[PDB]
């Protein structure tokens, strides 16, 4: 008592909890009520996570207060100590768990089965305490508080098998959402539940991580069950249930990892972004420790908000620096948000479907979409269509022999200095939710491959991605292409043909998969156009890496009246207000092109004969005007079966953009529009 | 149990707390603050900490000053209690929702305790200390756990432990290894609550021997400085740094049978960053209202500009416009960042590529002294690794990131590798360093103008030449410089004698504390990092010329207070001469590309910044794009 | 570390302090006696203890009564702690030259808690018990220290240490078995100064079974008691002793790996001296208004002193004159202490010569019932040495030391050996024991007024014989008896049908709440040590009857607030008396000495003391001699 001192708190749990019920068995304004109708999908096993948001908690809270009814702040009381809430959480719909209507059939999961075999068998156990002690003949009431006296039943935590997560409430609809930078996460915030914003640096694989670790005893068949808290555990020799403990004999307990409760592991790396960091200051990470159904949430590149209890962790450092009770501190992710989403996780709910169509009855998609890439660049119209294409990319075709085609739009962008090439691989790197902005002869030597290290987390040697691996089934902008090393062109050569990267070094034999769009940007020979030298002269670009490109653009600086008054005018209105100058244009936001183009992306149109029998044509008129020209000062390098592909990928590629199944003449004309005036800057 | 002589001390530094009122008035001011944004939010909390200077403390009572200095540990905790109290005691309104321990700074001259790394013995031991040094490590700023808070359901009660370590307090205590409760001290489970328990922040800095002041040619000293909950992050690597704090020794030092030596730390008290030139740390400075008011002052002037120009570098003659460049980029545009993400530079950089001997190098040395953060790199004295950022599985900031928001002087420009030139380009339009190296994907900030030096590909600028013969580099590099300046040493008379005047008579110099045959001494300007305008001393004998802090004010006031809005009016003559500079033929010394048109917004921007004008008007383009015709052909119109 | 039950708790008997007003009134009460014989000093300070009704707590909170009755370690120091902050907080003016611990008692009904050494077993550990039983040994009154003060000559500063043992505190703390401190930390050599030290008085008592109550032939039970700075010399050895205290468990018992069991003892909190008929113990009784109003009122009758008489044992019928000598006796003279130091008696003695069954042991008996403190004892079964003291290196006191200031009831005098007749000579007159033995040369104090009953020689007084031949007693001792009454049962119709009637009316008798034939239940009357004044029953039907509660009453009041002063107008007549009765040839019952004129001034002295007067006046003389000429002669006049 003098030891030990108790302190006065203004949080009561048990009004704390009997409030936490009733939200959850009263709340049903997002037929019934939304949380049980979510325990009754998990009693059926459609669901193995509940995400109870702070939002739905506040409105529940908002409507008591209208009402008249004085409601404790559940939803501060999370905020501020998160740990025991969900605790509380999940002993609150154990409580008011529903019966699955759904019977256990052979294809169910042997956790799902195991869990229904225990809670039988405790179910068993009290009935039969019951009725051994109605034999004994010594009220109900008093009769079971006897029994779960006497029964040592499976706990709820065995019997669980949900994920209980928080949710934090909305800016618009409010502590926890707020994000914050790495640095601006002290001591303070040790044990709340918050929300960092950052980028995902590195993560680790998903590995069993015991809980309750499970053994099983032959001598009196119980099941004995050791709680897992910290890095390491010490197994159990000897068996301590009640028999053994009261017998002398004692049983020798093996381990049962069927019935041991195992966790999804990760631990990602977040890191502050380049507009959090100080004046002068390197970026921290942090730590995020990723459990249960929200695993494979995070990966390496990724912009997110991730909302988690900040929790404190024992101290991992060097002994001698230790100075008091120092302790390590990650964050138990709860949710995760994601700033750019991915084009895979695409699904066509009804709120995308609305802005869909609120975008194509608008009218012009294809111009207004091209133009809406990078505003305030003006007058790069064909490129922007063609950085729009290489967004959207062809139709990628694996024939039946197991060959593959490529299916993805390399575009090159060539040009005098101070024409925007570098702005605009800045915006495609903006737009993609998977774009890696590189700068040759940089630090990219060892970007353009993967790096073989040990993974902290979990003892194996894996290797991780790098520029080209990291933007993977994405976009890689190269800057200053026409100046990397051999070994990176190499590289860049084998991505932009067969999508993969061959290593074969000393300690590594990989086939890595870089199914990568490759947009580069490059200074012509002697870093300014030469009119008079020959295009292909003034390009530093060898024939095979020329002819991987499926576009290249020539974006020369000529000097002009109009023109360069057009351009003055533009950027000038751009220094102003922060926004482009033409008000008859509203460019598309830059989360709503992504929604479109992730819709884009699911259409797999396919060539008609009557579409093909052109691109036949075309091909040939290409191949016979290249062969009429191969040194004429207007050479770009013969034509090749390559073109032909270029031409079929970007025509299903304009396809796609119209959310078409039909390759149409008017998506070919285009492709050939395009791939013509690629190059008519030169004229 | 209360000590007399304690209270005895309490009572004496409350007397001195009472005699020098500015010490309530700064605990005053802390608590109404954080008053008024406690109940404004239900900023920032300013912490309970007081800078004391020890002048005044000796002052008042020299045993009071002298105890503390020597005897810290009985001298420095009634002290604190003091000033706790004496908050307390103003206290009549606490803040929403003794009590709340103030802590103690210190500040002034420490005398023989104002030591380095080197010097700081083992007779320094429990002494009040201030160590000048360079930061070379920095612990990650953990948390330490003073007070668990955890719950009994069965009981439904709150429990709590306080923890206590050997480096939280100046005296020594009796250890007392109180176990974490894991348990009621009946036998009840307990669960523990985080956000209830208490966390202070705790790092571990190392602090080395400057270089500029450490032995050439001698292996460095360190010392281990430990902060706590609001002395954490108040440094990053590299930074110099002045720590005041007690030099403690703990352990045992191998007499407790279970070291070599006792483990001797310093209890960090008070932490300055300082600003060394070529360094990461800016300077900050004291803006009094008579500073503002001077300053405002003089802006209305209309030749202020030209005012500023020739008081940047009276010493050099001449290179008038390449001082009215150095001002403006010194000022700089604003940044531009486009809601989509876009970023529109407001750095000017400059590049000054010359004859032997035409003070380019002292330009550059100018800029590096006056600037308020400039790093001083030559070409392949530093690489893209030295200047950029660098893989160390963490990242080392180069030059060019620890200059970010600052100048970056390159001289030698010229004698630069290729492999440099790719980071430079990165650098200076997107202001950004992307590394992508060894798994390590970031982008460093490097917002950053550069001011370069270079000389002609045969040593002299043939006037015969063109330009693009006699510069030597990539036309894509050129078009990033701004302002490109070719200077020439043309031998004239008239020029030649007035130069020549100019150096006798700057070398005819005498400080106003010195005689005629003394060598002037020379410190090394450890400035910390927070009476005239104008100067005597006027190599030209003319317009008034303002004193270099007076100047570095300026330029502080306007670059802090001023971001000015482009006009219409100002746009109308920028298109004017982009569109007339583009299409113009006149043999340029630069190309002509849509960054001309940024540079004439950037320099019509920073003009207006020097004006102290929130708009940019139509004088202030036509200048910029005067400076701009001038760099490109020559032009005095 | 503050604890948030401990506060609660504080606060609950706050509550219950405020509720009962009478605690602030008590508290207050002592606090101005304390300060105000402190500012008249500059008689005796009142300790700061409070006595807690228990039966006013269960009325208040039974969970509080419950939690001081069965957990007092976590419910004592919370109240104490309350009792403290309210003192301190009416503690507006304080004494001149939290603060000044305030303790507490405890009084009301314990319930089963209330036990006696035999029955207080290891399961009443650690709980608030009352137990009742005789006090057997006394240690020694010691010192403990619990604050040492040390000077230090080199530095002349005053240092100090605290003590703590487990005895001092009702929880357990850490044991710190702190040095006394023989040098300062620093190597000073410190000086011990006491009386800036402080002592706490410390006794240890020894409590047995009382053996009223202990079962016979059965060896006895004790307990240890440890009373602490106010409750010592509260008691002393043979005295029945209620004592309220903790039982405690200390030490190890053995466990502790260096007894046969654990070290149990009782810190005592309450001293309550019981008063049982018999023993060492006088009869303190609360004297209200009322009470003193009725006393003063039945003073004013003329006839008070019959009405005291006959109320005395209306049970025995007659022996009228024998009922005024031993109210006399009650009340008793005043002695005198003349300046040189002799002493004149003033205590009355009485002897009952008579034949079998004339009530002179019923009259004994309820003398020894009535009076303040009376000590009975029987001829032969109680020696010199258990009359008078005894030699142990110590001394024990006997019957009539005991019985100082009281009344010692001897039946069976005659069936007394002359060794006893002695000390018995010496005890009657000069009210002294001096032992003079085994080196201890002792003179105890024995003013006790001595009442005793003898039968004559043949068992039957012989009217025909003379007194001389009938009593056989030694004249000298005969002398020292005030007065001796002869008794005679004479066959006398009469009074033979009264007294028979009178003695069938007393059996003939029923208490107010009891059936026609209920055995009347009889308890011990163990009355604490500290409602109408006329009697319902009489047996006698006639003057009214008082209670024997308001008689004892009256006599204290009596014997405590009036000290009468001789008058001439009562020397006359006690000095013509006494020449009457030297000089008269009557044939007397007993010798006529000096000692007749002080009996005849302490009978006059102790009927003014009746009369509530401060003078002896003419009629208290009168009836003095009168009774003395009844006792010598049998004259009715
Ligand atoms: N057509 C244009 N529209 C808008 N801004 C332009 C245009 N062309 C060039 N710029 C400006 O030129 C500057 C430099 O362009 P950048 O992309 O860095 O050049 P490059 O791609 O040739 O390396 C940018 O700040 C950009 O705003
Ligand atoms: N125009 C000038 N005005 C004043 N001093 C000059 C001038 N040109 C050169 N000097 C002097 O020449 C010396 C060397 O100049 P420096 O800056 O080293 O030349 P460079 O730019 O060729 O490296 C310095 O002391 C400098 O003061
Ligand atoms: N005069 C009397 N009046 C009333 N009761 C008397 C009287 N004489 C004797 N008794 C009764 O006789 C009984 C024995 O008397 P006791 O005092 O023992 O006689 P003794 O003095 O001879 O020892 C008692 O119950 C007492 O009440
Ligand atoms: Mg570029
Ligand atoms: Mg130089
Ligand atoms: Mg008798
Ligand atoms: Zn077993």
């Amino acid at each position: 008592s003098a030891a030990l001192p108790s302190i006065q708190l203004p949080v009561d749990y048990n009004n704390l909890f009997n409030e936490i019920t009733d939200f959850l068995v009263t709340f049903k304004q997002d037929k019934g009520p939304k949380y049980m109708a979510m325990l009754q999908k998990v009693a059926n096993r459609e669901l193995n996570s509940v995400i109870i948001d702070l939002d739905d908690i506040l409105q529940y809270q908002n409507e008591k207060f209208l009402q008249g009814t004085q409601a404790d702040d559940l939803v501060s009381a999370i905020q501020q100590n998160a740990n025991h809430f969900t605790e509380l959480f999940c002993r609150a719909i154990d409580n008011n768990m529903p019966l699955p209507t759904k019977e256990i059939d052979y294809k169910d999961d042997v956790l799902d089965v195991i869990l229904n075999q225990r809670r039988l068998r405790n179910e068993r156990m009290l009935s039969d305490r019951t009725n051994e002690i109605r034999s004994e003949n010594l009220m109900n009431d008093a009769l079971r508080e006897v029994v779960e006296d006497e029964t040592e039943l499976f706990p709820p935590n065995l019997t669980r098998r949900y994920f209980l997560y928080f949710k934090p409430l909305s800016q618009n609809c409010a502590i926890s959402s707020k994000p914050l930078s790495v640095r601006q996460i002290k001591g303070d915030f040790l044990g709340q539940l918050i929300t960092v914003r950052g980028i995902i640096t590195r993560v680790s694989d998903v590995k069993p991580a015991v809980e309750v670790i499970a053994y099983t005893c032959d001598q009196c068949g119980y099941e004995v069950f050791q709680e897992v808290n910290s890095r390491t555990f010490t197994p159990l020799s000897e068996c301590t249930s009640e028999e053994c403990s009261q017998n002398q004999t004692k049983g020798q307990l093996f381990m049962s990892t069927r019935a041991s409760k195992f966790s999804a592991f990760q631990e990602c790396k977040i890191q502050e972004l380049s507009q959090q960091v100080p004046v002068g200051h390197i970026p921290r990470s942090l730590n995020i420790h990723v459990n249960g159904t929200l695993v494979r949430s995070l990966s390496p590149g990724d912009i997110v908000d991730v909302t988690g209890i900040f929790l404190p962790a024992p101290y991992t450092g060097f002994k001698a620096l230790k100075a008091g009770l120092l302790t390590e501190t990650y964050l138990e992710a709860q949710f995760v948000r994601q700033h750019k989403k991915k084009f895979a996780s695409f699904s066509l709910t009804s709120d995308v479907e609305e802005r869909v169509m609120e975008l194509i009855t608008s009218g012009d998609v294809y111009n207004r979409l091209a133009k809406s890439i990078a505003p305030e660049i003006y007058g790069n119209l064909d490129v922007k269509k063609a950085l729009l294409l290489l967004l959207v990319g062809g139709v990628d075709k694996r024939v039946g022999d197991g060959m593959k085609i490529r299916g993805d739009i390399n575009v090159c962008l060539m040009g005098d200095p101070g024409v925007a090439k570098s702005q605009l691989l800045k915006a495609i790197c903006k737009i993609s939710p998977r774009g890696v902005y590189t700068t040759g002869k940089g630090s990219s030597g060892v970007g353009l491959t993967a790096a073989v290290m040990k993974d902290p987390v979990t003892d194996e040697m894996i290797l991780e991605g790098g520029a080209l691996v990291l933007a993977d089934n994405g976009i890689c902008c190269i800057d200053e292409f026409d100046k990397m090393d051999e070994s990176d062109r190499t590289a860049i050569h084998e991505v932009m043909e067969q999508q993969t990267i061959s290593i074969s070094k000393a300690g590594i034999n990989t086939t890595l998969n870089a199914r990568t769009s490759i947009l580069a940007a490059a200074n012509p020979l002697y870093g300014r156009y030469n009119p008079r030298l020959s295009p292909l002269d003034n390009i530093n670009l060898p024939a095979a890496l020329l002819s991987r490109f499926d576009i290249l653009f020539l974006m020369l600086d000529i000097p002009s009246r109009d023109d360069d008054e057009k351009l003055a005018e533009h950027v000038t209105y751009v220094h102003m207000h922060n926004k482009q100058p033409d008000l008859d244009f509203t460019p598309v936001e830059p989360s709503k092109m992504r929604e479109y183009i992730a819709y884009a992306k699911t259409k797999r149109p396919v060539m008609s004969e009557a579409v093909n029998d052109y691109v036949v044509q075309a091909y040939i008129r290409l191949r016979q005007d290249s062969k009429r020209e191969m040194d004429s000062k207007f050479s770009f390098g013969q034509a090749t079966p390559r073109t032909l592909l270029g031409i079929i990928r970007l025509s299903q590629a304009l396809a796609k953009l119209r959310l078409a199944d039909m390759v149409d003449i008017d998506d070919v004309e285009e492709a050939l529009r395009l791939v013509r005036v690629s190059k008519e800057s030169l004229y | 149990a209360p000590d007399a002589v304690f209270g005895d001390r309490v009572r004496r530094f409350q007397e001195f707390l009472d005699t020098f009122t500015s010490y309530r008035d700064s605990v005053r001011s802390i608590q109404v603050y954080n008053s008024n944004n406690a109940a404004n939010y239900n900023l920032n909390i300013l912490p309970h900490r007081i800078i004391i200077s020890l002048d005044d403390l000796r002052e008042f009572d020299r045993s009071f000053w002298s105890g503390i200095l020597v005897e810290p540990a009985y001298f420095i905790p009634p002290a604190e209690k003091a000033l706790t109290d004496l908050a307390d005691s103003m206290d009549d309104v606490p803040h929403p929702n003794s009590r709340h321990p103030w802590k103690l700074s210190f500040k002034g001259s420490f005398g023989a305790h104002a030591l380095s790394p080197r010097t700081l013995t083992a007779q320094h031991l429990n002494k009040l200390v201030s160590v000048e040094g360079i930061v070379t490590k920095t612990s990650l700023v953990r948390p330490k756990l003073i007070r668990s808070v955890h719950y009994a359901a069965k009981t439904g009660r709150f429990h709590y432990r306080d923890y206590t370590d050997a480096t939280t307090t100046l005296t020594t205590r009796i250890p007392t290894p109180a176990i974490y409760p894991t348990e009621d001290t009946e036998g009840n489970k307990l669960t523990t609550e985080y956000g209830y328990s208490t966390f202070i922040d705790h790092q571990r800095i190392t602090v080395q021997e400057m270089p500029e002041m450490a032995p050439a040619g001698q292996l460095p000293r360190s010392i281990d400085v430990i902060l706590d909950d609001d002395l954490v992050d108040k440094t990053k690597p590299g930074d110099r740094v002045n720590v005041v704090g007690v030099f403690k020794s703990l352990g045992a030092g191998g007499m407790n049978q279970s070291l070599i030596g006792f483990k001797t730390l310093i209890l960090g008290n008070t932490v300055y960053p300082l600003h060394a030139r070529s360094t990461g740390v800016a300077a900050r400075q004291m803006l009094t209202d008579f500073d503002i008011r001077n300053i405002n002052k003089l802006s209305k002037k209309k030749d202020i500009f030209d005012i500023l120009s020739q008081s940047l570098a009276p010493s050099i003659y001449g290179h008038d416009h390449i001082k009215k460049a150095i001002l403006l980029m010194l000022m700089g545009g604003v940044e531009k960042n486009l809601e989509n993400g876009s970023h529109l530079r407001g750095d000017i950089n400059i590049l000054m590529v010359g004859d032997p001997s035409t003070a380019k190098s002292q330009l550059l040395r100018f800029v590096l002294n006056t600037a308020s953060l400039a790093i001083a790199t030559t070409g392949r004295g530093s690489s893209g690794v030295g200047l950029t950022a660098a893989v160390t599985r963490r990242l080392e900031a180069g030059a060019m990131v620890l200059a970010d928001r600052g100048v970056v002087c390159i001289d030698e420009f010229d004698k630069m590798t290729d492999v440099d030139r790719v980071a430079i380009h990165e650098v200076m339009e997107q202001q950004t360093v992307t590394i992508a190296k060894a798994g390590i994907h970031t982008t460093l900030n490097a917002r950053c103008s550069v001011i370069a030096a270079a000389n002609p590909v045969f040593g002299q600028y043939d006037v015969n030449r063109d330009p693009h013969q006699n510069i030597a580099l990539p036309d894509s590099l050129l078009s990033r410089f701004d302002l490109l300046f070719v200077v020439t040493d043309d031998i004239n008379e008239i020029r030649d004698r007035s130069i020549s005047e100019h150096v006798l008579r700057t070398h005819r110099y005498l400080p106003p504390g010195y005689l005629e045959g003394e060598p002037v001494r020379e410190r090394l300007n450890l400035s910390l990092a927070v009476d005239h305008v104008f100067e005597k001393f006027n190599p030209l004998l003319i317009p008034k010329l303002v004193t270099i802090p007076f100047l570095r004010k300026y330029v502080q006031y306007a670059k802090e207070r001023v971001i000015p809005q482009l006009t219409q009016e100002a746009i109308n003559v920028i298109v004017k001469n982009y569109t007339d500079l583009r299409n113009d033929d006149n043999t340029k010394k630069s190309p002509i590309t849509a960054r001309t048109l940024e540079t004439l917004i950037r320099l019509a921007t920073a003009h207006a910044k020097v004006r102290l004008s929130k708009t940019v008007n139509k004088v202030d383009a036509k200048v910029a794009a005067n400076l701009l015709r001038f760099a490109l052909l020559g032009e005095d119109i």
